[PDB]
RNA sequence: GAAGCCAGAGGAAACUCUGGUGGAGGCUCGCAGCGGUUCUGACGUGCAAAUCGAUCGUCAAAUCUGAGCAUGGGGGCGAAA
RNA sequence: GGAGACGACGGCGGGGGCCCCGGGCAGAGUUCUCUUUUCUUCUUAACGGUCUAUCACCCUGGAAACAGUUUGUCUGGAGAUAGGGUUUAAUGGCCGGAAGAGCCCGACACUUCUGUCGGGUCCGGUGCGCUCUCGACGUCCCUUGAAAAUCCGCGGGAGGGAAUAAUUCUCACGCCAGGUCGUACUCAUAACCGCAGCAGGUCCCCAAGGUGAACAGCCUCUGGUUGAUAGAACAAUGUAGAUAAGGGAAGUCGGCAAAAUAGAUCCGUAACUUCGGGAAAAGGAUUGGCUCUAAGGGUUGGGCACGUGCGUGCGGUUAACAACCAACUUAGAACUGGUACGGACAGGGGGAAUCUGACUGUCUAAUUAAAACAUAGCAUUGCG
């Protein structure tokens, strides 16, 4: 059936939710490749040589 | 509810006894106006002198520096000390009066 | 004033002389020698 | 201009030969941290949540990068 | 003494125009030393050249003539000079109506209000000018709703 | 305010009437621009070997205009004076 | 095969910039009185990443009780509505650039050399506004509104290619190179032409605020000027601008010139006509200020039972209700000053006829702009 205002409204609402706990998400993984900054370079370290 | 506190520093005239604390601070009180009306103070702005030429002011409204600095301009003008008492402000919520700069000739 | 054509030249940029600083301030009646406004003034 | 955002190619593009220098800008009204590395074609910066850790990568930077902090003015 | 090169060069410097640059007048000679950009700066930096503040035009006028205008004041005959449609265009009033009224039936059938057939029935009649404006349509589907009830009621 | 379109009232229909919408025209008032009607105009060894003022024509096009290029005297070009 | 690569005009929608409104920090001005006041700075490039943005296209499904839909009536069994997607298109949001810049304010130092150090650079709103740009439509044509260099995709399958590994990968990063000439300044009441530093002429881009329909006239901001021989006096006659009692064209070849009319709302408008016009015909009523009233809008938001913020299966059209937000027009009324009310500016005199050319248009640069010329229409002649 032809949907209305409030639901085309709860759907972008939804998509901006989305796009939000996505671009969350990246920041906590950032933060966690940054605690584990050591072993990433010793494996860069190990990868070259 | 929130707060701000203003001070108006005016401690080196008033040791020169040209800035009268107690006369700026009577004009304050019938000038500050709350709500478009003149004498509506109330609870809302209370208005004292913490010494040495200083005038401390609580706010409870949105009540601004740039409004204090317009009515001490006022004062100023009124005890005729517009062209050689300057206010500036020299802190977040401080404003202090002082001398132009005096050439000697 | 001649607010129509120029706007006044602010008070911070003008150097105020020192002897019409006395003077406006003993006419207003301050003792200025008991305050020593020539120490304050710059040269 | 270039942004990284992953730590592990941040590395290897300040291991890379290219690399010329580094610097550290450091927003406390933000606060945040950022480290530029200067590449022959590209800048390449990585921005983080300004922290001790964070400054911590800089032992995790290589040496042979000169590093320095960007200072309050750009004096000509 | 002429300064005519040093007024120049404290306009290019201060960023404005050589009416709003002030030379002091008991340092011409100072001034006049002045031949390179470096030493205009010098003097800006010690207050012997100034730029001078805009002259002022204020809006207050025009804000309280806004706010009297807003209230009603000052629109009589007398004080029109377009014609009707050179002030307000009877084409733009009739889009925004149309505008109006087809949102306000969207908004009706989306909601289930007005059924499709309603819908496309007063799309035509709000076309063709029934209704003047939001009031008179939502008044014509009100009884237009009543006669539904009462033929529903009667068969 | 031309076609085209919407609605209502009629009409067996074709059509008629009414209210809107629409935005056509080598249409029209008029700013700039282009032009040059009139004034016992200014000027008349002039600001000027054709200028100045007011007034006037036209103003969405047979409108105005640049650069490049073509036509050369027994010629060219000419909405033709 | 596509791009390069294309007319004019009309309205509509999106975006940037400008204009406007509100709050905040700082600075400046006003201050007899009033004014929480008036004004100023508050900015973000190329180049990129990321998330999105009309048209259009795809899938399901099969529509009359026809539906969707634009300001503008187009679309749909050649598949519409609805639901779900894919994409052309950024001068949109965020981020990198990039605050370290620029701007604003303050405090010390300072023979000069020279500066040094602090604090901020923020948050919104509105639109028949102006300008540029983009998009979808529409109109007109006996008018249909460039070419080439250059770039790309595809059809095709010749060649070239592997485990001694191969690679002839339009991906990312890395290496190398990019010559010649112009570049100042004026572009005009003094840098060009007119014999000149000549009131003439000479192609364009950007274009603020108020009144107002308006890049009209008038006043103002930024930016520019204050340059065009000066001083004194106020005779005639001039040039330019005005007024004049009573009469009102008696003036003069001739109402030449001047005066009168003029904007807008409303009432009303004849003959004639090619039926399109005439027409703003004619002739009338009104217009200031103040205080009000009314009308014309936008956004958001429905109850259960389960699974678990969505999916269903239901149930209802008084949301005809609440909360929030917003701008300009129109109509009506009271009060009130008056010699004036489109108070300056701006701005049709009108009518009855005749001759004449159909009309729009064009020409005698420097004495004639017209019944002259051209025009559409019509007629004739020649040519296969």
């Amino acid at each position: 059936r032809r949907k209305t205002k409030a639901e085309r409204n709860r759907i972008k609402r939804r998509k901006e939710e989305e796009r939000k706990r996505k671009h969350e998400e990246a920041m906590k993984r950032k933060q966690q490749q940054l605690e584990q900054a050591k072993k990433i370079a010793a494996e860069v370290e190990e990868r070259e040589r | 509810k929130v707060t701000k506190k203003f001070i108006i520093n005016a401690s080196q005239p008033a040791s020169d006894k040209i800035f009268d604390v107690s006369a700026f601070e009577k004009f304050l009180n019938e000038r500050i106006k709350v709500d478009g009306r003149v004498g509506n103070l109330g609870d809302v702005i209370k208005i004292s002198q913490i010494g040495d030429g200083k005038v401390e002011i609580i706010a409870h409204n949105d009540l601004s520096g740039r409004y204090l600095k317009y009515l001490t301009k006022k004062f100023l003008k009124k005890m005729q000390l517009r062209d050689w008492l300057r206010v500036v402000a020299t802190s977040k919520g401080v404003y202090e009066l002082k001398f132009y700069n005096i050439v000697n000739d | 004033k001649s607010l129509k054509n120029r706007a006044i030249i602010p008070r911070k940029a003008v150097k105020k002389p020192l002897s019409q600083l006395e003077d406006h301030l003993d006419q207003l009646g301050v003792d200025t020698e008991a305050i020593g406004l020539r120490a304050r003034a710059q040269t | 201009p270039q942004e990284v955002s992953d730590i592990k190619k941040f590395i290897e593009i300040c291991r890379r030969k290219d690399a010329s220098s580094a610097r550290i800008k450091k927003n406390p009204k933000t606060q945040q941290i950022k480290f530029k590395v200067r590449c022959q074609r590209f800048l390449y910066t990585l921005v983080l949540k300004d922290s001790d850790k964070a400054e911590k990568l800089k032992q995790s930077l290589p040496p042979n990068l000169q590093i320095k902090d960007v200072p309050k003015r750009n004096k000509r | 003494v002429n300064l005519r090169t040093q007024k120049r060069l404290a306009a290019s410097v201060l960023g404005c125009g050589e009416g709003k640059v002030w030379l002091d007048p008991n340092e011409v000679s100072e001034i006049s030393n002045a031949n390179s950009r470096q030493s205009i700066r010098k003097l800006v930096a010690d207050g012997l050249i100034i730029k001078k503040p805009v002259t002022m035009h204020s809006r207050s006028r025009a804000r309280e003539l806004n706010l009297a205008r807003r209230i009603g004041r000052h629109r009589g005959f007398g004080k029109r000079k377009g014609t009707a449609d050179a002030r307000m265009p009877q084409q733009v009033l009739w889009m925004r109506r149309q505008r109006v009224l087809r949102r306000l039936l969207v908004k009706y059938r989306a909601s289930g209000k007005i059924d499709k057939h309603l819908y496309h029935e007063l799309y035509h009649l709000a076309k063709g000018n029934t209704f003047k404006h939001k009031r008179a349509l939502v008044e014509h589907i009100h009884r237009a709703k009543a006669e539904k009830a009462r033929e529903r009621q009667i068969k």
